[PDB]
């Protein structure tokens, strides 16, 4: 999971 | 927005769509390319090809279970492009590049046409 | 093999599948969550959820046009997860995390359940 | 395009  | 994103999600969806295709699960159309037949999902075809997007948004053609491609279309070229649609992987070879490029032009798959043009220009 | 790969292909397919969903194009099921209804593509649902994969591979349920979810399922939680399926983006907030996690457990979406557990553990 |  990432900060897009 | 303040969303988080799962990097591998799109790739995992596509892998599963390919698994469904391989098992002939919820496939809703057969693409006929001369003597050959290819089962697929209309939504995947539309999401990858300008030609299929046009065909399946048509009020009559959206309901067809069989689509016959132009007799000039090479079945191997179509097979390579269908695999690309479901995998992101293009089996581009010296022996198939002309057929792949012609099929990609017909199917309106701009990024494929682009890499074919570049690979051809490098060999001249 | 000796294939080349188009990095953005899977993301572009998913973007188009979401565009088709927004325009209600070739959607083939309605998911009912108490008073709310959500139109979707069976193949996308199966590709994202262990529960939908089970439902639409069932010889009788594969043909249903309406699927009613358990009355304990929160419509907002389902909406957030349906958006995630079609975009890779999860709108996870303090006010919805419990509903999102419960819905992801029911839908069998392991990666979502995992990030919810981690975000909850960080706040305790 | 890349070599996967
Ligand atoms: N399905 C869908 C779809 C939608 Cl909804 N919106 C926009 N394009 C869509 N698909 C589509 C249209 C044109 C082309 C491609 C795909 C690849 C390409 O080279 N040309
Ligand atoms: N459609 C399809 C499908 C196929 Cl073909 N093969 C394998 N899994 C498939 N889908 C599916 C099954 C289990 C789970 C998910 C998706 C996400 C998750 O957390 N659990
Ligand atoms: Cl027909
Ligand atoms: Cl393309
Ligand atoms: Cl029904
Ligand atoms: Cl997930």
């Amino acid at each position: 999971w990432v900060i897009p | 927005d303040s969303c988080i994103q799962f990097t591998r999600h799109a790739s995992d969806v596509l892998l599963n769509l390919n698994r469904l295709r391989s098992r002939d699960i919820l496939t809703d159309v057969v693409i006929v390319v001369s003597r050959e037949q290819f089962r697929a999902h209309k939504t995947v075809l539309m999401a990858c090809s300008g030609l299929f997007y046009s065909i399946f948004t048509d009020q009559l053609k959206c309901n067809l279970s069989v689509i016959n491609l132009d007799p000039e279309i090479n079945p191997e070229g179509f097979c390579i492009l269908l695999d690309f649609m479901y995998t992101s992987r293009l089996n581009l070879r010296e022996g198939n590049i002309m057929a792949v490029m012609a099929t990609a032009m017909y199917l309106q798959m701009e990024h494929v046409v682009d890499t074919c043009r570049k690979f051809i220009k490098a060999s001249e």
